[PDB]
RNA sequence: UAAGUCGACAAGAAGAUGGGCUUGGAAGCAGCCAUAAUUUAAAGAUCUCGUAACAGAGCACUUGUUAAAUCUUAAAAGCAU
């Protein structure tokens, strides 16, 4: 995973519940220094009483913002999503780049 | 490319292969290594 | 396989059809296997495939998904084409909706490449033709094969288009084979950000 | 990317030369800079005592630097009384194995804890074992440790 | 009178301020306890052996218990649960958990064996 | 000499190999799950050394000045922000719920001297553990009633947990601060007394570390309930109240 | 070996401390001596590259993700290349 075009990312979910599974393990993937390199993120924790449905914010550095569900959406089907946009911006920057 | 009759691995890169092989020759095993092209090595002559 | 079992996930608008086991006659071969005609159509175009009986397919639109199996795993054919015939078909899957791209870098001083027309050895109607300034007394000239778009955003860069991703790496592969990259100077062209140790001299 | 390096100068004694000319001089940040800030840095420890520093050199060559304490095995050979070596210092065993340049009492281990314990990123680290960390060092610059 | 430096003594060259003096040696009942204990941690001629080491070796052994000639397994290989106990008290519950460390101690020992062996077998 | 049947007396037929640091690391949480009441968990995201040695720096710090002048025990240092193994952590639970050594049948035990001994086999790492855990997890709804169920969903990924030998209100609310700061109730340490707290390290640290849930009692609990918990001033003045009515 | 084997990927891989000596310089990594400790989820006074010397990139080692329900690794023997 690269994490090199993330600006930020938003998590609102619960943890007592099983669907909040792949929001936790994508939160982990992201490196140490994400946060001084200017990345914001901003993570919520639900109640256990009241469960409200999770909610993985997502955006890069060009302007796209994509919002995937975490619990249709399994851990891998997360990472894949987020790489192919990140697969774009890496050959458009060679295309430019020169 | 050295051919020798005792190949052998040199580092963790080097792999072993047996390529050349068809319908018409056995082919011979081969020592590849991306890493140092000097690990290029094979077993048996032409 | 581990590959095998992993279910391919159809995106929205592309078709698989799986044919019929069928058996070309062959007057030199006693005995044909058959195989099955496997078509994949889509957005961008359609691919085919002829993969052998023993593979079992058990497409599930209901779901879109479709999960390779095997007869018996012991045998050493049937597991060897089982990871094969399911590599191919993500490739295919992800070709028809998405499309394989390959991004040629030429270093060097004096490198160029432009993409024109050129009707004399046009082997079909409006054949692109390639054109590299390679350092050769002649000019390097190239036709893409039928189902690929070539464009130069750059002269330093070229980037091919198509389908069906052997054909487009089959095809950046004999570009790169007029200048490959020496660990000299890194003159050469690369493809898909290739790179080459220098040495320090 | 921020680099680092590291340096071993005196308490007040910053100028350009082999030890701070060239440590820092190639990277390109302000070397005259940097040793009027360490002078007021260091203005309570005695002239010539060996400091050793951690410079992280941001981008654009912007330096911020932590002044450390001094080395452990600078204080347990000031500490021991070891004989005066060749280059106005004390000089360790060159084979701990069997040579024998001092024996350092407890009592001054204790206090030698406690220098390197005013330190903030090693001011959580409990007391008692930091005893033996320094014990474990002098086996290594041929200083015994007597009750 | 365990010490051999008595109070009052100058601890030389341990106070690099300027404005200050040496330390000084404080009483031995001052200094804490662990001290006196921190220092836990510092470990013919055969014929002469063979007639008074292997001598002694063999009327040594007493061979009365099976036992006590066993292979006396190591702390790091055992399977018996710890002495851990639901709602037992403050008491038990620090006393379990000095084993708990404890047994960090001997893996911690076992790695450096077989970190260093495996260096050894790459630099023969 | 030592026969064929003899076993050591400290080493029963385990489960599976015992020198492994897979076993050997089940039977120190199974402890750890009995003899510490309360526990938090967390999840940490890739802290390096120096960032965790400072985020258990301010622990030794706050956890110092916590006032005990009644004799009791040192609790001061045994509380220990310790990184776990989340796949045999998962484990422990099962074994501490679903296994009761009680239900195990002595069987004779051949000593070094060849004569049978009757012993039992209760420990952890049993294949009679083993057998028991598997059985009572083929239940998929019996499971989510009990507490193992409760905290499943929260051993997912990297987790770190803060053991305490007992439940201490004052303990909570010098750890809960300077972890999982929730003002007016468990405000973040002071700029003008605690400077080291908010350092460039120690500051880029607490950021990964999110309270997920903790366990006290044997008794499933959330982050809004850790707060109810060591909101008390204390245990003892707590039941004080009730008999005044 | 579902207590997740095997492979890959993500991050970590600390601190006393540039161990002492040697040397123009020797900071884990020319050479010599020592290599009981300490704190950690783990971290050799250092296994392979790298620097004039630092820095830096890997390793041992550690956690996590993906993931096998006859599918791991080694040795011996038989027949072949
Ligand atoms: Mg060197
Ligand atoms: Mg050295
Ligand atoms: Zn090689």
């Amino acid at each position: 995973m690269l994490t090199r075009f993330i600006t930020d990312v938003s998590t609102r979910f619960n943890p007592f519940s099983a669907k909040a599974k792949a929001a936790r393990l994508f939160l982990s993937f992201l490196p140490p220094n994400a946060r001084s390199n200017g990345m914001n993120i901003t993570t919520q924790l639900l109640p256990r009483n009241s469960t409200e449905t999770p909610l993985l914010y997502v955006k890069f550095k060009d302007g796209k913002e994509m919002n995937l569900d975490v619990e249709n959406m399994g851990i891998k089907s997360i990472v894949e999503e987020v790489d192919r946009h990140s697969r774009i911006l890496q050959k458009q920057a060679d295309l430019n780049d020169g | 490319m050295k051919v020798h009759s005792a190949i052998k691995k040199r580092c963790e890169h080097c792999k072993v292969v047996r390529r050349k092989a068809n319908k018409r020759q056995n082919g011979y095993l081969y020592i590849i290594c991306p890493a140092n092209p000097r690990h290029k090595q094979r077993q048996g002559y032409r | 396989s581990k590959l095998g079992r992993t279910p391919l996930s159809i995106p929205p608008g592309v078709e698989i059809t799986i044919g019929e086991p069928f058996v070309k006659r062959d007057m030199t071969q006693w005995k044909q296997q058959p195989k099955r005609k496997i078509t994949v159509q889509g957005p961008l175009g359609q691919l085919e495939m002829d993969i052998p009986d023993f593979i079992k397919i058990d497409h599930d639109a209901e779901a879109r998904r479709a999960t390779l199996s095997v007869a018996n795993r012991d045998e050493k054919e049937q597991r060897e084409m089982w990871g094969t015939t399911w590599a191919y078909l993500n490739r295919f899957i992800m070709g028809v909706s998405e499309g394989h791209t390959a991004v040629l870098r030429l270093v060097g001083i004096g490198y160029r490449a432009t993409i024109d027309t050129r009707p004399e050895k046009e082997e079909y109607p409006g054949q692109q033709f390639v054109c590299l300034k390679l350092g050769f007394s002649h000019p390097v000239e190239m036709g893409v094969p039928k189902g690929m778009k070539a464009s130069t955003p750059q002269p330093t860069r070229i980037l091919l288009e198509g389908i069906n991703r052997e054909q487009v790496m089959t095809f950046a592969a004999d570009i790169r084979r007029w200048r490959v990259p020496e660990p000299y100077k890194g003159k050469g062209i690369f493809v898909n950000g290739e790179t080459i140790k220098l040495k320090q001299k | 990317v921020e680099q680092v390096v590291k340096l071993i100068v005196g308490a007040g004694q910053a100028s350009p030369s082999p030890p701070v000319g060239p440590a820092l001089g190639s990277k390109g940040i302000k070397s005259m800079d940097f040793c009027k800030e360490f002078n007021a840095r260091t203005a309570h420890i005695n002239t010539g005592t060996p400091m050793p520093v951690r410079v992280t050199v941001r981008p654009d060559r912007s330096f911020h630097f932590d002044v450390r304490t001094p080395h452990t095995s600078w204080l347990l050979l000031n500490a021991a009384e070891a004989p005066i070596g060749k280059g106005g210092k004390r000089k360790g065993a060159s084979n701990p194995g069997k040579e024998v340049v001092g024996t350092v009492s407890l009592k001054h281990v204790y206090e030698i804890a406690k220098i390197k314990q005013s330190e903030l990123r090693l001011s959580g680290l409990p007391l008692e074992g930091l005893c033996r960390a320094v014990i474990y060092q002098a086996r290594s610059i041929g200083i015994n440790v007597i009750p | 009178a365990i010490s051999s430096c008595p109070a009052g003594t100058k601890l030389n060259g341990l106070n690099y301020f300027k404005n200050k003096a040496d330390p000084v040696a404080l009483p031995d009942e001052e200094y804490p306890e662990w001290l006196w204990r921190c220092l836990e941690v510092q470990k013919k001629q055969r014929r002469l052996a063979m007639k008074r080491a292997r001598a002694q070796e063999a009327k040594i052994l007493a061979s009365g218990d099976l036992e006590a000639l066993a292979p006396k397994i190591p702390l790091q290989k055992q399977s018996v649960n710890l002495p851990g106990a639901v709602n037992g008290g403050v008491q038990d519950a620090v006393l379990a958990d000095e084993k708990r460390e404890e047994l960090r101690k001997a893996m911690r020992k076992e790695r450096k064996a077989k970190i260093k062996e495996s260096n050894y077998l790459k630099a023969m | 000499r030592l026969p064929d049947d003899y076993v050591p007396p400290t080493q029963p037929p385990s489960a599976r190999p015992v020198d492994t640091r897979k076993s050997q690391l089940l039977r120190t949480y199974t402890s750890m799950l009995r003899s510490t009441p309360l526990m938090l968990i967390f999840q940490h995201n890739n802290l390096t050394a120096i960032e965790w040695a400072a985020i258990r720096r301010e622990l030794s710090l706050a956890l110092s000045n916590v006032p005990v002048p009644e004799g009791a025990p040192d609790i001061t240092s045994k509380i220990h922000l310790q990184v776990v193994r989340t796949r045999i952590f998962d484990v422990a639970l099962k074994t501490v719920e679903f296994f009761d050594p009680s239900t195990v049948e002595p069987t004779t035990a051949t000593t070094a001297t060849g004569t049978k001994v009757p012993a039992t086999y209760n420990h952890d790492l049993s294949k009679h553990a083993w057998k028991a855990v598997k059985e009572a997890t083929k239940n998929t709804e019996a499971v989510e009633k009990t507490v193992y169920g409760q905290l499943a969903p929260l051993l997912v990924g990297p987790v770190a947990i803060l053991t305490l030998p007992s439940v201490s209100p004052a303990h909570l609310g010098a750890a809960l601060s300077v972890l999982a700061p929730s003002p007016p109730a468990f405000p973040a340490p002071s700029r003008k007394k605690n400077p080291g707290y908010y350092d460039l390290t120690c500051q880029s640290g607490l950021q990964k570390l999110l309270l997920v849930g903790g366990r006290i009692e044997g008794k499933a609990f959330d982050y809004d309930g850790i707060k109810w918990v060591g909101g008390i001033e204390n245990g003892i003045e707590g039941l004080r109240a009730q008999l005044v009515h």
